[PDB]
């Protein structure tokens, strides 16, 4: 199977440069083009450019000619995209894709900010038709993202993890809720597992009936 | 450059019916080799795009054959037959004829279902949060359709303005509903000065606004 494995998320300061990678496997790397695509949060797709890894030749969208530099390393079967003079406008998910767009990388999130990383506080939303709703409020973190699971992944039915909101403070908040049988509140432990990778914060909060 | 236009930002469709998504280009995408270099992509929330149709009318490998593409050299249609609830997503056209390659702005597929009013729940601030000086009151509107739903907060029967923030989930891929949270943020001191916290919900499924409330301390 063809795979394009992109590097992990980046939190980088404005005015600096960042270099993201796209490691190809499962095919002759030098016989196919690699294209790069930008997607700002909640927006559409934008084409950055393309590289021929065999010849090293490139073509750039004029809008990215100054911003972006595409390179390829034949020995490691890896394509790279460097973005220079970073601003908040560059905060986006960046995808690599093999020519034509059948095979895509999983995307790399780049957040450009001078703000400090901050881990969340996690507060219970306690339960109080036979259905009870409960949840966890994940408050005051930066940057995105936070992921939430319930009962270490054993509880998925009826879960809603809401998109985060940017508060007026400049910090993010989200909530995750689940609906369960009220008859289970006395017999089943409910734990929300909150992961904020940028701050290495893990919280497993038990949500008790009140 | 070649400009790609998608005239509708969304198209609604009931599962089992067919739907058409349109795209246009500012230059013919026809090549002398006979192919028209128009591509259709689907992107599901949180996923990378995936190709559906290549060179205008050819079904990409593994894509269900209820997807089809047609067009002139300058106007194109993605036809999705026998739509399923799982077809929710955003559909983009793209031209590969000339550099720079360019994308259309995207068309959401909205799945139509029976109107469903939200189930509404209200959560007081936790005592744990109160210890830190802030109170968040949460109103959950669960599993409703359509997307439009208005929340008004009242504290001691006074309509609130300026202190709430809402988040909405993506349309569910199985049941085609939405959920919404509204969070009212106030200081601990203000939370403890008032008694009645109420969230009032307006929605097509409701004949009159629904209120859920709690009384602080009870």
């Amino acid at each position: 199977q063809v795979q394009l494995q992109q590097s992990g998320a980046e939190l980088v300061r404005p005015g600096t440069s960042v270099k993201v990678s796209c490691k190809a496997s499962g095919y002759a790397f030098t016989n196919y083009l690699i294209e790069w695509i930008k997607q700002r949060p909640g927006q559409g797709l934008e084409w950055i450019g393309v590289i021929n890894p065999g010849s090293g030749g490139t073509n750039y969208n004029e809008k990215f000619r100054v911003k972006a530099t595409l390179t390829a390393d034949k020995s490691s079967s890896t394509a790279y995209m460097q973005l220079s003079s970073l601003t908040s406008d560059d905060s986006a998910v960046y995808f690599c894709a093999r020519g034509g767009g059948y095979y895509w990388g999983q995307g790399t999130l780049v957040t450009v900010s001078a703000a400090s990383t901050k881990g969340p506080s996690v507060f219970p939303l306690a339960p109080s038709g036979g259905t009870a709703a409960l949840g966890c409020l994940v408050k005051d973190y930066f940057p995105e993202p936070v992921t939430v699971s319930w009962n270490s992944g054993a509880l998925t039915s009826g879960v809603h993890t809401f998109p985060a909101v940017l508060q007026s403070s400049g910090l993010y908040s989200l909530s995750s809720v689940v609906t369960v049988p009220s008859s289970s509140l006395g017999t089943q432990t409910y734990i929300c597992n909150v992961n904020h990778k940028p701050s290495n914060t893990k919280v497993d909060k038990k949500v008790e009936p009140k | 450059d070649i400009v790609m236009t998608q005239a509708a930002p969304s198209v609604p469709v009931t599962p089992g019916e067919s739907v058409s998504i349109s795209c246009r280009s500012s230059k013919s995408l026809l090549h002398s080799n006979g192919n028209t270099y128009l591509f259709w992509f689907l992107q599901r929330p949180g996923q990378s795009p995936q190709v559906l149709i290549y060179r205008m009318s050819n079904l990409a490998s593994g894509v269900p054959d209820r997807f089809s593409g047609s067009g002139s050299g300058t106007a194109f249609t993605l036809r999705i037959s026998r739509v399923e609830a799982e077809d929710v997503g955003v559909y983009y056209c793209m031209q590969h004829l000339e550099y720079p390659y360019t994308f259309g702005s995207g068309t959401r597929l909205e799945i139509k279902r029976t109107v469903a009013a939200p189930s509404v729940f209200i959560f007081p601030p936790s005592d744990e949060q109160l210890k830190s000086g802030t109170a968040s009151v949460v109103c959950l509107l669960n599993n409703f359709y359509p997307r439009e739903a208005k929340v008004q907060w009242k504290v001691d029967n006074a309509l609130q303005s300026g202190n709430s923030q809402e988040s909405v989930t993506e349309q569910d891929s199985k049941d085609s509903t939405y959920s919404l949270s509204s969070t009212l943020t106030l200081s601990k001191a203000d939370y403890e000065k008032h008694k009645v916290y109420a969230c009032e919900v307006t929605h097509q499924g409701l004949s009159s606004p629904v209120t859920k409330s709690f009384n602080r301390g009870e």
